[PDB]
């Protein structure tokens, strides 16, 4: 849901793209 | 020992806090030095481990891995995880996993400035920041060559050799170089690098100074970079059993690779008494590109809800099988600054002044073109039990890419005013920032713009009474754009940093002691949190604080003792946040400390030996925002003898072994989450034989 270097664990094919990295 | 007043006298003068070369007395904010010297004895194998003994930062929250240097400095970190690191006063600006290093044995020193810097440095963390200071031409020829040896295949060999070229020695140049290999400490996983240094100064009379500052560093592989959960780690699995320090959760074919090239300049003139001016520019390109498998934490972790090779497992199984995902990238950036000021020094009857007024210019453009591995696009791997993976075979079903262009850029216009009425000192300043940002997803075909517009100030008072005792007082400002895009489509509004100090500086100009306190609140606005009505998107507002006390000590006890040592008291919290309001931020412990000391021996038949030895301790951490485990605390001992071969008719040469973690504990370094977990530092021990000409 937010800044960084890795997809947050929602993160899909069909979702938004946010990070927890 | 060239590191005893170094660490006392040399130490005291700064820049980094002020932008002019004020003693660390006259500065109304925290700031440590670490000199080259310091650097010499200590060996750190990065700018992190040379920070350890100042108070303060989080220099180890990594573990083993040494990919970037990372700082949890108040508690803080830099937007989006990046590092705040500096090189002799222009920012190295990174973006994503696009992040440069500079070697220790290219720096001449390291200093860190804690709290709220955007006064004269722009967007900046609410924690501080890192600069470092390369390595310059000197007066006399220098004539270096080193090699190293140590444990998990360690070998290196640099060189630094410096010289006039001609004879009033107003045309100078430096050159340093080095070749490292080792392993890491995870089985499989290598680590390379080669990086050179070419310098060169024009100092045509002794008020002008015009220096050619390069780097160029290439890393074929620079290691373990992996995620661990902590069944297994912090926790024993169903089992009853840990997971090894040396485990790698990867792909027998993960590779990770950097390149760094530099180009700039220092240059400094001094017209009169009253005025000088300085420059600072430099031109810089990093690339990185992985192909990374990693963890994702346990099947029983809610991380893995949405797994089907996790829900499948039987609830018995789940426990001890690691879900694993990937990522392939490949980046460049560009990157340039240029500050430009004007110093002005005049009195106004019984005050003194000293104006400083600049322009400040950076822009940065990062290209990414990376794909990512999300749920079920990597087997799993039985924690009970290396084979490679297909990163070329992406597959739609479970894996999709990530093609960015990223720019930043920003202007800043500052005013600052140390002002001098006897023994009473003020600084006042303002700075103005224009910090623009424009980020394209070739993917969607979409682009988000955000120009920011912000002003900070920082005041503050030094009273500097004859003794060397200096109370001082602080109000400190930093700004942080966000990169984030809210519900409504929008880039979100800045965070800010806010922050309130109050401490004593013992300085004495008749002893070689450097003792420090301070005590702080450090106050984070329009922190990113979870959305009260849910959705998969963040909403600002949010606050987190942090208070503590800080003490660091330096002295030179005798001839042949010398002392290095801090505390730091850290209170952390979410003071406003959707899900942890009251909880304290993981990876930062309530209290940390460290404490090392020297011998030297100058008269008997151990003439020209040394011995060191110093213990360093990391409090209790939580492991998760949530705060649902905690990580337990650690004391690691570090050791070195260090001989002089003077007495052997090398005078200048040496030969030194280094001993870190001497009692080979196994600890948890932190957790940022249940599923991201890393294993401390093993034991190493290294031989260095250093030969000068
Ligand atoms: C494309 C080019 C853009 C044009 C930018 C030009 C502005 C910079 C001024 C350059 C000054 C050179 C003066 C010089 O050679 O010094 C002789 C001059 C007199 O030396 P003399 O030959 O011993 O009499 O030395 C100075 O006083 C130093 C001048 C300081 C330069 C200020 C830098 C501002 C940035
Ligand atoms: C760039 C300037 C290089 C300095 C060359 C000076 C050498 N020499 C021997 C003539 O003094
Ligand atoms: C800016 C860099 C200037 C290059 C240094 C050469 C100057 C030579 N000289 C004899 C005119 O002073
Ligand atoms: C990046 C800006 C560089 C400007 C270079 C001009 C510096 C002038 C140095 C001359 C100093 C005086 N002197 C007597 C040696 O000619
Ligand atoms: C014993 C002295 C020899 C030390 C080894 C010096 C290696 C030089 C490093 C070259 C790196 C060049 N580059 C541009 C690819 O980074
Ligand atoms: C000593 C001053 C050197 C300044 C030279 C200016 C750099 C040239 C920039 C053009 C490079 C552009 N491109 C795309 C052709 O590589
Ligand atoms: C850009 C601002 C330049 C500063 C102007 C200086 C005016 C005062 C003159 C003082 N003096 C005689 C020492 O040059
Ligand atoms: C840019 C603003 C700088 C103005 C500084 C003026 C200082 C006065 C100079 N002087 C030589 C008369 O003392
Ligand atoms: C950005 C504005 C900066 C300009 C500040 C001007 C203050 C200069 C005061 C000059 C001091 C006068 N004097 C002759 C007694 O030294
Ligand atoms: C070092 C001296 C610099 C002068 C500072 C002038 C900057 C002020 C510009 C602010 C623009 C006004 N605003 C808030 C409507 O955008
Ligand atoms: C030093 C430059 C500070 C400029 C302040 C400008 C602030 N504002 C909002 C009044 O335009
Ligand atoms: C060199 C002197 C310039 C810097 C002066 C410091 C600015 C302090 C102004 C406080 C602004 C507070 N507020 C809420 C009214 O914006
Ligand atoms: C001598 C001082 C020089 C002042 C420099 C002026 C900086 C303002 C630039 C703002 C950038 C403009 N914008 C709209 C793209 O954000
Ligand atoms: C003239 C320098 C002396 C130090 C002054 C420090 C006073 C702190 C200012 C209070 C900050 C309040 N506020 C709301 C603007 O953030
Ligand atoms: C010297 C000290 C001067 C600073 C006084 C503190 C200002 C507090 C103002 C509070 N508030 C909420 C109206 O911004
Ligand atoms: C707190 C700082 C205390 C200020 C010292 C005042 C000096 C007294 C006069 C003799
Ligand atoms: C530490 C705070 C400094 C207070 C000193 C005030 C000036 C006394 C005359
Ligand atoms: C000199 C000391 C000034 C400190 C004033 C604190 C201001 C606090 N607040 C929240 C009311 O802005
Ligand atoms: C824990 C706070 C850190 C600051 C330590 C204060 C040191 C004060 C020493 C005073 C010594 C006085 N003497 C002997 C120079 O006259
Ligand atoms: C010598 C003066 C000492 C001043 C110390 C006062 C600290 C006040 C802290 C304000 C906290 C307010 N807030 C909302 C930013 O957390």
């Amino acid at each position: 849901g937010g800044a960084g270097h890795v997809p947050e664990y929602f993160v899909g094919i069909g979702t938004p793209i946010s990070f927890y990295g | 020992s060239a590191w005893g007043p170094a660490a006392t006298i040399a130490a005291r003068q700064s820049a980094t806090g002020t932008k002019t070369d004020t003693p660390i007395q006259k500065v109304p904010q925290s700031i440590s030095v670490v000199t080259a010297e310091e650097m010499a004895l200590h060996q750190p194998k990065s700018v992190k481990e040379a920070l350890s003994y100042t108070p303060g930062v989080s220099v180890g929250t990594r573990g083993a891995s040494n990919t970037y240097d990372h700082l949890i400095i108040r508690g803080f970190a830099a937007e989006g995880q990046s590092q705040n690191n500096y090189l002799n006063g222009l920012k190295l600006q990174g973006n994503f996993y696009n992040d440069a290093v500079i070697d220790p044995y290219m720096l001449e020193r390291a200093e860190i400035m804690r709290g709220p810097v955007s006064v004269l440095y722009g967007k900046s963390s609410p924690g501080g920041l890192l600069n470092m200071v390369s390595k310059r031409p000197t007066t006399e020829p220098l004539k270096e060559v080193q090699f190293k040896a140590g444990t998990d295949s360690l070998f290196q060999t640099g060189f630094d050799f410096s010289d006039s070229l001609d004879d009033d020695g107003v045309y100078s140049y430096r050159l340093t170089g080095l070749a490292r290999s080792a392993n890491a400490q995870q089985k499989g996983s290598e680590e390379q690098r080669y990086a050179i240094a070419p310098a060169f100064t024009w100092r045509p009379d002794d008020k002008t100074n015009f220096t050619f500052l390069s780097y160029f560093q290439n890393e074929p592989e620079t290691g373990y970079y992996g995620w661990l959960p902590k069944e297994g780690t912090v926790e024993p699995l169903p089992n009853g059993k840990r997971l090894p320090t040396d485990f790698n959760e990867g792909a027998k074919n993960n590779t990770y690779s950097r390149n760094e090239k530099m180009v700039g300049y220092s240059f400094d003139h001094e017209f009169n008494d009253t005025f000088t001016v300085r420059q600072n520019l430099r031109f810089a390109e990093n690339k990185t590109s992985q192909n990374s498998v990693y963890g994702y934490g346990v099947c029983s972790d809610p991380a893995n809800a949405y797994s089907k090779q996790c829900a499948a497992l039987a609830p018995a199984d789940k426990g001890h099988y690691l879900a694993r995902k990937y990522v392939v990238d490949d980046e460049k950036l560009q990157n340039f600054s240029v500050d430009t000021q004007l110093q002005s020094k005049f009195a106004t009857g019984d005050i003194d002044h000293t104006l400083l007024t600049g322009v400040d210019f950076m822009r940065m453009r990062n290209d990414i073109n990376a794909w990512f591995g999300y749920d079920d696009s990597v087997p799993l791997l039985n924690l009970y039990n290396n084979t490679d993976f297909d990163f070329n075979a992406k597959d739609p079903a479970n894996s999709g890419p990530y093609r960015i262009l990223n720019k930043q850029k920003q202007t800043g216009v500052y005013v600052q005013d140390q002002a001098q009425w006897d023994k009473v000192l003020v600084t006042l300043g303002g700075r103005y920032d224009w910090a623009d940002q424009e980020s394209l997803n070739r993917v969607a075909g979409t682009t988000d713009k955000r120009d920011d517009k912000q002003f900070t100030w920082r005041g503050g008072v030094n009273y500097l009474f004859d003794n060397g005792v200096t109370p001082y007082f602080s109000y400190s400002e930093s700004f942080e754009p966000s990169s984030q895009v809210g519900k409504d489509g929008n880039i979100f509004a800045p965070s800010k940093g806010k922050q309130y100090e109050v401490g004593v500086k013992y300085v004495p100009e008749d002893r070689p002691i450097v003792v420090t306190g301070a005590v702080y609140n450090l106050t984070k606005t329009n922190n990113l949190m979870a959305d009260p009505e849910g959705s998969f998107f963040s909403v600002e507002g949010g606050e987190i604080r942090a208070r503590g006390v800080e003490i660091e000590a330096k002295a030179a006890l005798s001839a042949s003792v010398n002392v290095v040592g801090s505390y730091t008291y850290t209170d952390a919290e979410y003071t406003t946040d959707t899900t942890y309001k009251g909880n304290t931020p993981a990876q930062v412990p309530k209290h940390m400390a460290s404490l090392w000391a020297d011998y030297t021996f100058f008269d008997g038949p151990l003439s020209g030996l040394t011995l060191g030895t110093g213990g360093r301790y990391t409090g209790s951490s939580y492991g998760d925002p949530a705060n649902s485990f905690k990580v337990g605390s650690y004391t690691v001992v570090d050791a070195l003898v260090r001989y002089d071969l003077a007495r052997v008719g090398m005078a200048g040469s040496n030969v030194a072994l280094h001993v870190n973690n001497l009692f080979d504990r196994e600890y948890v370094a932190s957790c940022f989450n249940t599923y991201g977990c890393f294993w401390g530092a093993e034991r190493q021990v290294v031989a260095t034989a250093t030969f000068r000409f």
